[PDB]
């Protein structure tokens, strides 16, 4: 009765949004503000802004009531 | 997140039918209660229906004038209570200046915008005495409104996508070589969708996108490529016919949206009056 | 209005719960604005292992928040002599607490009050996050948040030190605290005060270097530590085996944006490796 990884299936009904740790390689990082060293210091980054950002933009963008 | 929200789930509907049917069960069952209690004193749907936009417009007044600046998201956050408020309510039965007020005080709190009752009531243009009675009646309404919103405070707003957008359009579609030239007209658009009923029809998503694209097809700029190749509809060639449809049907409602006339509103103001003098 | 009252279940600064037919009921400013936080966060949320607000209502400036009734909590069970906790259902609690953590935290909300006695578990063996009295949406950058958020003895460093912003690293520490007392039955780093906490966690752990959290001294209540070497992990936990000394070490990680999210916690060989999590309803019940 061992443990699996399986990631959460949650239909988003809009386009795919890329992998956080990718938003860096992909360029999206270009246009959001940096994380200042506090911020940084703490563990807020750049990242999750941009992430949440485009998740955001593409939640339900496919959806009809 | 939007795409599993109480928003999405309750409070996007099918088509302006279902709302207005929503609105005239509202007048309709006010009118019930009014004559079983005890002529034309009482608002039509449609009187109803342009007070309610005067008195969101006075809504949006007041949290602009508010000190501390409050954030546009708690602005959306009671804009949407106000409308939600008013499918299933009538002006007649609770008057729109103080659920207006509720809102944006309710707003305050669920949005994590920390300001005191004081300084709240504080930035009402009213007497000491009048914003003590302006705080006493939203305080008296606050459940009240709690219950019409069936207890569904998150508001999913236009505005984050809108930012989501902007940074997918600047990282994947170079052919817009500046997407911030977008940003004004886009703003300009998403504040007049905000007027209409789009805000229970549409997704903040497809809101968000509309505004875009108008501001874009104003600018002179064909950007069907972004839907086609970078949200790759071109796969799926209905899902793009929906998305374009939505889109057509979102700039329909702007087009068609009469804000109301002061003699108008003026009238339908003094019998609205006469409807609470008498209750 | 539909609900018997059955039985008084305790008293809080803010509200009183009592058990009621089976469902767990909590009864100027206008209403609170801790049970509108937990009311506006648990209407978005739906998962197996958050706590289900199933209905609201009240009256005047007065609500009544109705929740699933759960039987116990980790405080409980942990400070309970009798029961043994076995790897396995360490594994199984943690499992759950991170499964409910992984959800929140796609859902861009901290619950920032992480403790034992926040980890509820139903008759069935489910373990469900609750008290969202304290939890937030995370990933804006407009909003300031408060350092003195999560109980003293479960705060991350970085909070010690006045983090204003901060991610789910406050989350996961709280978690490692969590696994951390599971494993030794009392509080890891009890701190009687914002220093003694900070000490206990240097004298424990290591004073962390600039090397271990790059902009340590960039937060603004940073105060500089004498260096202690911090006892070995293996020293303190004895009984841990190497996968799940891994995970200590990830949830103990000083950079809380090194620090494992509930995700990469999720995918680790401790998850994966023998024995299996406790199944919910073999789970120990006080």
């Amino acid at each position: 009765a061992l443990y699996e990884y399986q990631p959460l299936q949650i239909e988003t009904y809009g386009p795919h949004v890329p992998e956080l740790e990718m938003l860096g390689r992909l360029g999206y990082l270009n246009h959001v503000r940096a994380a200042s060293p506090q911020d940084l210091a703490g563990g807020y980054t750049s990242s999750l802004a941009c992430h949440r950002a485009l998740q955001d933009a593409f939640s339900g963008l496919f959806w009809q009531p | 997140m939007y795409h599993n929200s109480s928003q999405k789930r309750h409070w996007t509907f099918s088509s302006e039918e279902q709302l207005a049917r929503l609105r005239a069960d509202a007048n309709r069952k006010f009118r019930c209660k009014a004559v079983a209690n005890g002529d034309p004193v009482f608002l039509e749907p449609h009187e109803e229906m342009t007070l309610c936009k005067y008195y969101e417009k006075r809504l949006l007044e007041f949290c602009s004038v508010f000190k501390p600046a409050m954030p546009r998201s708690v602005v959306g956050t009671a804009c949407m209570y106000f409308k939600r408020f008013y499918l299933n309510n009538s002006v007649m039965e609770y008057h729109p200046r103080i659920i207006m007020l509720t809102c944006a005080f309710l707003a305050c709190k669920v949005d994590e915008f920390n300001v005191s009752s004081p300084q709240f009531v504080g930035n009402l243009r009213e007497s000491p005495l009048g914003q003590e009675k302006a705080l006493e009646q939203i305080l008296e309404y606050e459940l009240l409104l709690i219950q019409q919103l069936n207890f569904h405070l998150i508001v999913h707003n236009p505005y984050r996508p809108f930012e989501g957008f902007l940074i997918d359009l600047k990282t994947r579609y170079p052919i817009l070589e500046n997407p911030e030239i977008l940003r004004k007209t886009a703003d300009d658009f998403l504040n007049r969708i905000a007027l209409t009923d789009a805000y229970l029809l549409y997704t903040p998503s497809q809101i968000a996108l509309t505004a875009i694209l108008s501001s874009a097809s104003r600018a002179g700029i064909t950007m069907e490529s972004y839907l086609s190749e970078s949200l790759m509809l071109k796969e799926n060639r209905t899902c793009l016919s929906q998305l374009l449809d939505i889109m057509k049907s979102m700039r329909n409602l702007v087009k068609k949206y009469e804000p109301p006339r002061s003699e108008e509103v003026a009238v339908l103001k003094q019998k609205l009056e006469r409807c609470h003098s008498a209750e | 209005k539909r609900y018997e009252k059955l039985d008084f279940l305790g008293e809080g600064q803010f509200a009183t719960v009592y058990k009621a037919r089976i469902v767990a009921i909590k009864k100027k400013d206008g209403i609170n604005r801790t049970a509108l936080r937990e009311i506006k966060l648990l209407q978005e949320l739906s998962h197996p292992n958050i706590i289900g607000l199933l209905d609201a209502f009240g009256h005047k400036s007065n609500i009544s928040l109705v929740f699933d009734f759960m039987e116990t909590d980790l405080e409980v069970i942990i400070k309970d002599n009798s029961l043994v906790l076995t790897p396995s259902h360490i594994k199984a609690y943690m499992l759950m607490t991170l499964q409910g953590l992984e959800y929140l935290h796609q859902h861009w909300i901290l619950h920032r009050d992480l403790k034992p006695n926040n980890l509820l578990l139903d008759e069935n063996g489910v373990l469900k996050l609750a008290d969202f009295g304290l939890a937030k949406s995370f990933g804006s950058p407009n909003r300031a948040y408060t350092h003195q958020v999560v109980t003293r003895w479960y705060r991350a460093p970085e909070l010690l030190f006045g983090a204003r912003m901060y991610g789910v690293g406050v989350d996961m520490w709280a978690v490692g605290c969590i696994l951390a007392e599971l494993l030794l039955r009392v509080p890891f780093l009890p701190g009687d005060s914002d220093l003694d906490q900070l000490t206990r966690i240097f004298e424990t752990l290591g004073t962390p270097t600039e090397e271990q959290w790059p902009d340590m001294c960039s937060l603004p209540d940073y105060v500089t530590f004498k260096s202690f070497p911090g006892i070995p992990l293996h020293h303190i936990f004895s009984a841990a085996g190497d996968d799940l000394l891994d995970l200590i070490q990830g949830l103990f990680l000083f950079n809380p944006c090194a620090r494992i999210t509930a995700t990469q916690a999720l995918k680790m060989k401790y998850f994966s490796n023998r024995p299996g999590p406790t199944p919910g309803c073999q789970l120990p019940r006080p």
